[PDB]
RNA sequence: CGGGGAAUCAGGGUUCGAUUCCGGAGAGGGAGCCUGAGAAACGGCUACCACAUCCAAGGAAGGCAGCAGGCGCGCAAAUUA
RNA sequence: AAAGUUGCUGCAGUUAAAAAGCUCGUAGUUGGAUCU
RNA sequence: CAAGACGGACCAGAGCGAAAGCAUUUGCCAAGAAUGUUUUCAUUAAUCAAGAACGAAAGUCGGAGGUUCGAAGACGAUCAGAUACCGUCGUAGUUCCGACCAUAAACGAUGCCGACCGGCGAUGCGGCGGCGUUAUUCCCAUGACCCGCCGGGCAGCUUCCGG
RNA sequence: ACGGUCGAACUUGACUAUCUAGAGGAAGUAAAAGUCGGGUUUCCGUAGGUGAACCUGCGGAAGGAUCAUUAACGG
């Protein structure tokens, strides 16, 4: 059965860019995964998105840039301490000049730049590159 | 709750094994005196014990305070 | 495959230590057969007494006698074949002498081209071999 | 026992018969089964005469 | 995928977007609710009464009209059966099996099947435990399993 | 014996920790004591088992897993300063 | 350490060593959106 | 005239069954998928150590039955050395009933559930939309074909997706 | 000195574990040139055939080299 939808969203979108496709429909839609394309937007990863608002748990159309090379995601949401989290930019991201690891902190969904200047470490959730 | 005036409690928490980074369930039980005044006690409920001078053999805690069952009127 | 929960390191742990019992090292470090088996029983040196000399027939395409000195160990009292190395240093061991004997290389594997020779003569009566092959030392007796 | 059943032959005749050779084969997987232990353990003890040269009685002098 | 099938079917409805109720419908709720309990008194259970309204009524979904389910307005007036439903249905099931099995004994699909359909129930009694309908105690058992229906 | 730790190592880990610091335990084996604040103490005593010295044949004295040193053991380790 | 030849990071299981005959199933692990 | 046996040809890359497997007619007995559903319940689920059903053939007990075939075995042929090959006969078995047994190259030599990633039309099942042709031009619906579309199937062809 | 208690230890058998003497048995090992002398594709599981192999019976597999034909079906 589906457990983790962020993933499915994150393979569907990943694929469709391998395959080099305008478009993808992405379902279900949920809050994390909208605040998840929301950040790779910020950082002009993706481009702009639409969420249908279906009556269920709701489809988002995502336009899409060749920008991106592998968006990935990190299960089970292990706990990043603050100390540890460069050994995480270590192993995951491709380069110390970019790409992205997505985690969830108290202070919200954000990068690990971001966590760096906010003093907050979290729970992983992905990454982007 | 079979014995005399005590009940076993039973403690579950999550040990961390830092080769793998995960977690492992694990539990304690503990002999626990149950004083009368808590009475229609059912099993299966949340009960808040403190630590005492050693009671019997086993039995070193002593129930404070019950919190009955999530279900449970 | 892998089973990637976060409350899954039991699960994982215990299979990796079930797991770790079909490697051919780590079964014969921690058994507990080879340790029990082994003539010289976890030691670098043994020291035995000469019962024999033995003319092992070399294993098959490399054709010769391959010189060898059957020991009795002292510590225990298995016996031992084993291989005296340079030309000539059979004639420094005598019947009934001490000998210090090590391992040959290999951890147990018979080296090269002799069969079932784990050992090698190093010491004959507390002087070595490569002394008495150099013509440095003189053997007492 | 190689005898042909012929037609007229009926209960306690057929019966009996069939017995018989129950009775034989009964014999004679016992008589398989101890075979089976007889080369079993003469193999094994001559695994050990023979691998009992490998590591002494095998040289020259 | 179903439970206890090999086969992946996609056979369900589908509900509109829209949850209002259809201009043509000139049905007030307690009528409805009325319709309801008057179906309910000569004996059905609530996908019955629902599929009733559906054919003849014209009422789509009847939480949309009153803002209740079936079964709430059934429980909530007390007219709703001690078992539920589909529990029913199940055991129902795997007593008709019993009956087959004991007039013929050779049987040994029946039997698989019998065993799956048992495995349903239990299934189910549990989960109508952990929701507290059924009593704690209560159990699914062979000799006592005519006596519920 | 357990820790503190050591060796190796990108990151993760794997192996070692009898060894000079802390804690534990035993003084040939077990057991029981006296005195003392503190010991079931052994450079205290009392037994039995296992060892083992001097004996005038009656008895007496033992305890180096303290520092030297010896034997034995072993592949394997220092001076009776 | 080399040994991503014990693999959590990080191995494999068509033919190379390997997926149970098949199904149910108690523990375990894992569990859809959805509430500023 | 009787006896047991077996259900061909139709028999397909057709179907059904969890797998093993499953084919003469009719009746009875309970299941089951898929499909259709503006029906209900509202997470009840996925995979699963312990445990539990079923599990070809062979074999094993207990009864019944023995048509064909047939391990065994007996003859017959065949040669420096033949003792497997071939022929005739032929026991257990192969058949049914009640117990056991639990293995097969039990094969897709390919865990299960889920998501994504090109294309194509043939088929089987159910459904939806269709001009027509056919039941001696049918009197209305219904059957049989034909063109599409949908969902789940067993398959196939093609593709420098990527491996 | 009675009794109690802690209690080393001894004796008696049972289950065991080890260490070390051993008539004999069956072997194996160097010495004796000592005396005589054609069939099969590859398998799997089972039962039988003198143990195994191999062969056969029964049920499976391919991990075994698809040529050709295949438009009407109406007076």
């Amino acid at each position: 059965v589906r457990m983790n939808v962020l993933a499915d969203a994150l393979k569907s979108i990943n694929n469709a860019e391998k395959r080099g496709k305008r478009q993808v429909l992405i379902r279900p839609c949920s809050k994390v995964i909208v605040r998840f394309l929301t950040v790779m937007m910020k950082h002009g990863y993706i481009g702009e998105f639409e969420i249908i608002d279906d009556h269920r748990a709701g489809k988002i159309v995502v336009n899409l840039t060749g920008r991106l090379n592998k968006c990935g995601v990190i299960s089970p949401r292990f706990d990043v301490q603050l100390k540890d989290l460069e050994k995480w930019q270590n192993n995951l991201l491709p380069s110390r000049q970019f790409g992205f690891i997505v985690l969830t902190t108290s202070a919200g969904i954000m990068d690990h730049e971001e966590a760096r200047r906010k003093h907050t470490g979290g729970k992983i959730l992905g990454f982007f590159f | 709750m079979k014995m005399q005036r005590t009940i076993v409690i039973r403690r579950d928490y999550l040990h961390y094994i830092r080769k793998y980074n995960r977690f492992e369930k694990r539990h304690k039980n503990m002999s626990v005196h149950l004083s009368p005044c808590f009475r229609d006690v059912q099993i299966g409920d949340i009960v808040t014990v403190g630590e005492c001078r050693p009671l019997s053999k086993t039995v070193r805690f002593n129930v404070l305070k019950v919190t009955k069952a999530a279900g449970t009127k | 495959g892998k089973c990637r929960g976060l409350r899954t390191a039991r699960k994982l742990r215990s299979h990796r230590r079930d797991q770790k019992w079909h490697d051919k090292q780590y079964k014969k470090a921690h058994l507990g057969t080879a340790l029990k088996a082994n003539p010289f029983g976890g030691a670098s040196h043994a020291k035995g007494i000469v019962l024999e000399k033995v003319g092992v027939e070399a294993k098959q395409p490399n054709s010769a006698i391959r010189k060898c000195v059957r020991v009795q160990l002292i510590k225990n009292g298995k016996k031992i074949t084993a291989f005296v190395p340079n030309d000539g240093c059979l004639n420094f061991i005598e019947e009934n002498d001490e000998v210090l004997v090590a391992g040959f290389g290999r951890k147990g594997h018979a080296v090269g081209d002799i069969p079932g020779v784990r050992f090698k003569v190093v010491k004959v009566a507390n002087v070595s071999l490569l002394a008495l092959y150099k013509g440095k030392k003189e053997r007492p007796r | 026992s190689t005898q042909p059943r012929s037609k007229n032959e009926s209960k306690e005749d057929k019966r009996a018969r069939k017995q018989a050779i129950k009775e034989e084969r009964k014999e004679r997987r016992v008589e398989k089964k101890a075979n089976k232990l007889a080369f079993k353990l003469e193999k094994r003890r001559q695994e050990k005469e023979l691998l009992n040269l490998k590591k002494n009685v095998e040289g020259l002098k | 995928g179903r439970m206890h099938a090999p086969g992946k079917g996609l056979s369900q409805s589908a509900l509109p977007y829209r949850r209002s109720v259809p201009t043509w419908l000139k049905l007030t709720s307690d009528d409805v609710k009325e319709q309801i309990y008057k179906l309910a008194k000569k004996g059905l259970t609530p996908s019955q009464i629902g599929v009733i309204l559906r054919d003849s009524h014209g009422v789509a979904q009847v939480r949309f009209v009153t803002g209740n389910k079936i079964l709430r307005i059934l429980k909530s007036k007390g007219l709703a059966p001690d078992l539920p439903e589909d529990l029913y249905h199940l055991i129902k099931k795997a007593v008709a099996v019993r009956k087959h099995l004991e007039r013929n004994r050779k049987d040994k699909d029946a039997k698989f099947r019998l065993i799956l359909i048992e495995s349903r129930i239990h299934r189910l009694a549990r989960y109508y435990k952990t929701k507290r309908v059924l009593p704690p105690n209560w159990k699914y058992e062979s000799s006592t399993a005519s006596a519920l229906v």
